[PDB]
């Protein structure tokens, strides 16, 4: 399943939180296409 | 030593190891080119003081300063010309003093022995013809340097460019997948050299063309690749060296016209874009133009005093902040202009030169003269324009002059010129900080391992041995050279494992975190 | 010993003693070490000044000869531009201490003949061998204390 | 003074995660370790 | 004087002891003006740091 993974690699998010069990957990979620586009703008990136 | 300072000054991710391996094969090719060339009180008249002081200056500088026959001889001589070198360049600097010292005695009079630039000699009868002989000698040693340079340092830069191009075709699809950047000259000029049959000249292997044909040619037009990359008649190439090994007939010294025209044009593009070569090229024209019987030799000692080390260290300080330093001068120009308009409307009756019986000269009517007067005088006055005006003792607009002059003196003299002095002062502190940083980083880290000197000191005299007996970033160069000089069939199990990944440019076999001692703490300490 | 003994020659040779003995007290050596700490680089920079001022001498020798006079009356028996000696010596002995470059020790360039070439010639002289070059020398001892 | 501040922002983000409290010394036992931790794991861009 | 004592003397244009004035004035300007007074300015500059 390497070919399917590579197409969805830029879109698969991943974070880490800790709560409700006093232990660390992983989270997975979908990143929308447009939100990946307008995030990488010269104005927005410089403000960061 | 230069390599270490560069890498650790701007260090990041695994790019460091890639650079280190790149350096190891850079110096290997350097060895190849090195082995192919081996085989009351008395009166003090000026001249006396001039000689004494010039000897002092030179001492200070010097304390830190038959076709067959044809072929054979020519070869040998280019050979040791190159060999020698770093000497010649030293000789050129010395002749710059002598040719300038003699120039220091000219005389101008309106009577031939149109002004007459007749050269008067000193008491001795010499020093007239010495100018002629040294002038011819200087050009010879000057032109001799270019020949030496064109056979010692030039093959390295060609090798550097060819090596970096081969990687970007095989392990990258730069020219083959989509396109180069189409903005840099280097990324566009190199496009010309692809088609020529002799593309991998100085690089080791000539099979780079074949390698990329099968890797990226599967999903691309094999015919299309077989013309962009040259390599015409792919069938002929695969069916040429498969029957025997013929011996081509010799065509020496007869068909020299039949050569790779394309390759030479591309190669000469690299030569003229190298900064180091151009400096020597410009050195030739000035020396040759010095035969025009002028002072053009005086431009040589300026650009050669940088040869000794201490000048570059000090002179780099001003060039370190070049963008900001030249900028500040601009801010001065706009401000002084802003002070010009205010004088143009109120203080016109002050900018006179106190000429008698009339004032035919006015420095306030023209905006040109009013502005030029402020720039050419108002800055160097040392105290502002208050010293080059009519006295404001007259009560008419008396106090407005006082406020006008004082603010001028605080702003464009005390403050603005202190910024310029402050930039070069700050430059020395910045450069000195970098010098200690390279020293400190290598002291407490292995440069291969990630371990500090705190862990390698539990055993007495521990860290010192770890950087010499164990991996010492010098054995690795020997190891990589050892692999090349051994047959493939004789490789041991561990040597062959390393040699395989070296082809794929994977750098996972360097330790980077554990070095033979954390592995065996509990077992045998 | 020799200076003290040579002081019996009935002269001021005793005046050379307090100079070399003021270093005995501690605070002098701390401050005086700063200038000697960068000795090789400091003496070097003066040399770079000498070659540059010379490079400014030749350019005046070919274009601006009719300016370096002392405005003597009824004749000008003194010329500071004919000899390369005098032209160079005049720049070294005066052009540096002038505080504002050689622009204050020349004929006025108000004459339109080669008028603007004087302005560019003087300004670049003032920025390079006064504002910048002498600030390096002041900057070295300042950096020494740090 | 101003130049000192410019390097301080550079140094602090280099040896800390800006989310975790962990220095780069601990995230380097695994080879090429700290670089991945600031991109694959929490990278203060996925959170947005 | 801002430039040493070279501005408050008789002109040394006379060849008698001509050059000894030049060396005498220049070393005075480098030592007690450019260098010595820069130390004093350098101490208070170092104080703020
Ligand atoms: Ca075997």
């Amino acid at each position: 399943a390497e070919s399917i993974l590579e197409y969805f690699r830029p879109y698969l998010g991943r974070i880490e939180i800790m709560g409700a069990s006093r232990r660390i957990e992983r989270i997975y979620f979908e990143i929308s296409e447009t939100n990946r586009a307008q995030w990488e703008m010269p104005q927005v990136k410089e403000s960061k | 030593r230069q390599f270490i300072f560069d890498v650790v000054n701007e260090g990041g991710e695994a790019e460091k190891m890639e650079l280190f391996v790149s350096f190891c094969e850079d110096t290997i090719f350097e060895m190849q080119i090195a082995a192919q060339i081996s085989e009351r009180l008395r009166r003090l008249t000026a001249r006396e003081a001039a000689t004494a002081l010039a000897a002092l200056l030179w001492a200070v500088v010097a304390r830190a300063g038959f076709w067959g026959e044809l072929e054979v001889q020519r070869v040998k001589f280019l050979n040791y010309l190159s060999r020698n070198f770093y000497t010649l360049r030293f000789l050129a600097l010395f002749l710059a003093f002598a040719i300038n010292f003699i120039l220091l005695f000219y005389k101008v009079s309106d009577s031939p022995p149109n002004m007459v630039y007749y050269f008067l000699e000193e008491s001795t009868g010499y020093m007239e013809p010495a100018l002629w002989c040294l002038s011819l000698l200087h050009t010879l040693v000057a032109f001799l340097c270019i020949i030496g340079y064109n056979c010692l340092k030039v093959p390295l830069v060609i090798f550097k460019r060819e090596k970096e191009l081969a990687r970007k075709l095989e392990f990258d699809g730069l020219y083959i997948t989509e396109q180069p950047g189409d903005d840099d000259v280097k990324g566009q000029w190199d496009r010309l050299v692809l088609n020529t049959p002799s593309f991998p000249s100085n690089y080791w292997d000539k099979f780079v063309k074949r390698k990329v044909l099968d890797k990226h040619g599967d999903i691309f037009g094999r015919e299309r690749i077989a013309e962009l990359l040259g390599m015409d008649l792919a069938s002929l190439e695969i069916t040429a060296h498969n029957e025997r090994k013929p011996d081509p007939p010799p065509g020496l010294l007869t068909w020299l016209m039949s050569i790779d025209v394309k390759y030479q044009i591309w190669k000469f593009g690299v030569i003229f874009t190298d900064n180091s070569f151009l400096y020597l090229g410009w050195y030739m024209v000035m020396s040759l133009l010095g035969h025009y019987n002028n002072f053009f030799f005086a431009a040589h000692l300026l650009d050669i005093a940088m040869g000794v080390k201490t000048l570059r260290t000090i002179l780099s300080s001003v060039t370190h902040n070049g963008k900001q330093l030249v900028m500040t001068v601009g801010l001065l120009a706009v401000v002084v202009y802003l002070y010009t308009v205010v004088a143009f409307n109120f203080f016109r009756k002050f900018y006179n030169k106190s000429e008698d019986e009339d004032e035919p000269d006015m420095k306030c009517d023209d905006m040109m003269t009013c502005y030029l007067f402020h720039m050419y005088v108002g800055v160097r006055a040392g105290g502002g324009i208050g010293d080059e005006i009519e006295d404001p003792a007259g009560d008419e607009y008396e106090l407005y002059r006082v406020v006008f002059d004082i603010t001028f003196f605080f702003f464009v003299i005390v403050i603005l010129l202190a910024i310029i002095q402050g930039l070069i002062i700050d430059a020395f502190g910045e450069l000195r900080d970098q010098q200690e940083q390279v020293k400190e980083d290598m002291e407490t880290k292995c440069f291969i391992c990630g371990i500090g000197s705190d862990y390698f000191d539990t055993t007495p005299h521990g860290f010192e041995t770890h950087t010499l007996e164990e991996h010492n970033l010098a054995n690795y160069m020997f190891f990589l050279m050892y692999l090349i000089n051994k047959d493939e069939t004789e490789h041991t199990g561990q040597e062959s494992y390393v040699w395989k990944m070296y082809q794929e440019r994977c750098w996972d076999f360097f330790p980077a975190g554990d070095c033979f001692r954390k592995q065996y703490e509990d077992q045998l300490s």
